DNA sequence: CATGTAGTCTAATTAGACTGCATGG
DNA sequence: CATGTAGTCTAATTAGACTGCATGG
């Protein structure tokens, strides 16, 4: 039960970013400090070579962040390494069983996963993804854990206009609700 | 690693089989004389299944495909004391010019090993025994094995089926089992040499066969394909009842829904070396109870 | 008819089988207990050979092709105690429509039963015991069976397999065994109805099934042509250990040669029902060596 | 068998099969003008001729068998003929110390095939011999008579019989081959 | 009025080569 | 240089209706 914390108790954010970063993007939200204090992000490319032992002395973790590709084609692992890896990482990354403070994590998909992929993602992440609309105001698929992320009502579009799509402003608004649980800067 | 538990706190084994295929792993742990109080197998074909349920008389609960078992499912059915299993390696094995790695094809269903091993690993603590077995082929890229030993946190240690049985067999095994690294020592009952395997009338040509695939190619030795046995001076290939004492398997062992000598060669060649598996379920018999 | 013999004064029995098949006389004089001091079959399907030579390891001499037999081999090979055989039905059986009838195709090798049992006959004045039989299908012609009864100057004794086994076989026994026209008794291994063959996890829909043949489709019961066995709620054809303990064969009798399900159906369909066998050679322990 | 002093030779007790050769041995002399009870017996059709009835018909010393001469009449197989001519035949055999001769022989009119041929000889354990006289200016025989083993007929060329047989679509030749056995029985005139 | 120690014919099926190359011996 | 928990084809090979009718029930 991740109940909300007093403002005057809302420690910063610690969280490790992976595939790619989004700093520049925590920084714009006031997630934390542009004074350049060191623990506050940690971002890896490659993981590949990376231990539990590397993942427990950076730091504890609050946020895990996953993503893939945005359709870059600087892709030389396949789309289901991107899920394998940040599932191997999060295990890594969960503390002890009893709950100090909050821990939240995120995937969030550019529509490289194929329908095979993506029923693999909600069954090793445990739920089914939300899909929040970003191309067409007048697109990703996110599994997270954080309540505001399966909560409120985003625009219910089919998969027939995702394909046809498919032939951060919106992703910012799910970075949102963590203001509720840390820091806020300005 | 674990502490040693006494003959009077020891209780039946409880094992969840993933890809169980035809029930190697129950059949040796009943022939080492241990209760199987609980063995789940993961299994989706059909034959394989018919092996399993008829040659054990119905002590295995098939639980079909890997991808369905849910959390829950681990919860209900356990708790497990022993997860083994081996993943398809038609996607991994260098035989295989067009295989797919581990990410695509059938090499994903290894992370279906590692996740449900996670679901079934005791929670932190609960010191209670618990041990785990992946099996594989040596023949992979080093970038497989490289992520494969990633996702378990452990190294494989290579047993080949050279040394107990008749054929070779290089293998990969991950796990936590008692002693996976000591020396392998041959029985007394291992057959070593292939004329050990024969039937009766029968002569081989090599005292040890090169390793034995789901093809009737591998059969045939060397770079000429040359028959591996004489009988009545023709020459000839290996029996169903010949390629069971190869692997270790009882005889007629798969002897079951009518298959021929294509169907029973398929599940022998993808299956375990017994005296390999036995090797390596061996010190488990001081943590559970004998029979 | 033949005076009794004192039990130190018998000795091992000399038999010779023509159109052996796969051995159904030799296995069941040595479940009777009997010692065997010869056997000499005559068989030319190299599957059928397989079967008797690996599943009785040698003890059987094969002798090929029974119009090859010359009267010298006879003498050579003998004295034997006991002529049996079982020729091909194929040209005599009603079921197949274009059968040759007794003097031409298969079913002139019936003479060469004849033929040979004259030469292995003691000649006159050797009062030593000598016993001879021979079986065929009871669905031939009236012109047949009295040929066939007056060659060998005797009628033969139907004994059908319904009565000890879990099939309709009802065939024709010429010969001079001791007590053939006694009633046929069940014993107490007798698997009787369909479910007792049958393996685990399988239901019989039937108690007794019709005579199986050498092809695929007299599995398939009555009229409508339906699947004798149930399994996992799924229909279902009999299994090659089934037809075998149908036929009261060892389970695995017939897991040779690499053989598939035709083949082994094909080399069932021709044999004996091994209890009417037993039946039929029980009385030979008082005039032969036991073990 | 050793030859028998003139004064001593019984006459014959023959047993002609599936066809009479009465007209033939009395010609030749060695049956009895007088139709009395003694000489051969002829039976055609012996589905239902039993070893009781050979025995009751008097011990034998010829024992005769034919198949029909191309008579294209022929309600039985080819091979039913040998058949019943061997089951016969050693119901008329005596006791194993024969006391005197006993013979016996099968003609096939050209009406056995090669697969029967074989099968004629491996029953009667005797490869046949072929007497010709169809180009003279034909029946094959399986005999145990020495002088019809003895005696060497023309050699006939396999390749011209068989086209000599059906193109063509058995008392005069086997005469010679009822010859020698004047010497063990009594010769009427 | 259902049954059978099978043979012919045809469509499935399956048994065998053809392929493929990183890598220790 | 020989080896391999295999995937294609292509070609044997097998597996399955259709047949067939005397005959006691
Ligand atoms: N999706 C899936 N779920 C469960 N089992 C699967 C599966 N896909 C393949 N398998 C089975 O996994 C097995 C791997 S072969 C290993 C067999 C087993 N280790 C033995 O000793 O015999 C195959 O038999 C295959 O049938
Ligand atoms: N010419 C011949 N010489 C010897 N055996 C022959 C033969 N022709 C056929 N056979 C064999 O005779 C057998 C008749 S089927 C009977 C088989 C035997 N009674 C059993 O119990 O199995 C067939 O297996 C066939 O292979
Ligand atoms: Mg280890
Ligand atoms: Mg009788």
């Amino acid at each position: 039960m991740f109940e909300t914390v007093p403002v005057w108790r809302r420690q910063p954010v610690r969280v490790l970013s992976l595939f790619e970063d989004i700093k520049k993007e925590l920084t714009s939200l006031g997630f934390l400090e542009s004074g350049s204090d060191p623990g506050q992000l940690k971002h890896v490319v490659d993981v590949t070579d990376t231990v539990r032992k590397d993942v427990e002395e950076w730091g504890p973790f609050d946020l895990v962040y996953g993503a893939t590709p945005p359709l870059g084609h600087t892709c030389d692992r396949p789309p289901s390494w991107y899920l394998f890896q940040f599932h191997r990482l999060l295990q890594y990354a969960r503390p002890k069983p009893g709950s100090p403070r909050p821990f939240f994590w995120m995937f969030v998909d550019n529509l490289v996963l194929n329908k095979e992929d993506l029923d693999v993602a909600s069954r090793f992440l445990e739920m089914e993804p939300v899909t929040i609309p970003d191309v067409h105001g007048g697109a990703v698929r996110v599994w997270s854990n954080i309540p505001a992320i399966r909560s409120r009502h985003w625009a219910l579009v089919s998969e027939e206009e995702l394909s046809l799509l498919a032939q951060t402003k919106l992703v910012k608004n799910c970075f949102l609700p963590l203001r509720e649980y840390f820091k806020y800067f300005s | 690693l674990y502490p040693a538990i006494p003959a009077a706190r020891r209780r039946p084994i409880r094992v969840l089989s993933l890809f169980d295929g035809i029930a190697t792993g129950y059949l040796v742990l009943k022939e080492l004389g241990i209760k199987v109080g609980k063995y789940v197998a993961s299994e989706v074909c059909e034959e394989s299944i018919a092996v399993g349920t008829v040659k054990h008389e119905g002590n295995i609960k098939y639980v079909n495909d890997v991808r369905n078992i849910t959390k829950k499912n681990i919860e209900e059915w356990g708790p497990f004391d022993l997860v083994i299993g081996g993943s398809p390696c038609n996607d991994l094995s260098n035989v295989n010019p067009a295989r797919k790695g581990l990410y695509e094809g059938t090499g994903r269903l290894f992370f279906e090993f590692y996740h449900l091993l996670n679901y079934s690993r005791p929670k932190e603590g609960d010191d209670r025994p618990f041990f785990w077995m992946f099996e594989n082929v040596v023949a992979m890229k080093v970038g497989d094995k490289r992520d494969i030993s990633r996702f378990l946190e452990c190294n494989p240690v290579m047993i080949d089926a050279i040394k107990v049985s008749a054929a070779h067999r290089a293998r990969y095994f991950w796990g936590n089992l008692p002693g996976m690294n000591r020396p392998v020592i041959a029985s007394k009952n291992d057959k070593l040499e292939l004329q050990d395997c024969l039937e009766y009338n029968r002569i081989a040509k090599l005292k040890k066969v090169q390793t034995i695939t789901t093809k009737s190619n591998s059969i045939k030795q060397g770079k000429n394909q040359l028959f591996p046995v004489v009988m009545n001076g023709k020459e000839d290939v290996l029996w169903c009842t010949e390629l069971e004492r190869i692997f270790g398997f009882p005889v007629h062992y798969t002897d079951v829904s009518n298959m021929g000598r294509g169907a029973r060669q398929k599940l022998l060649g993808r299956s375990w070396s017994v005296p390999v598996i036995r090797h390596l379920f061996a010190p488990l018999k001081d943590y559970f109870a004998c029979e």
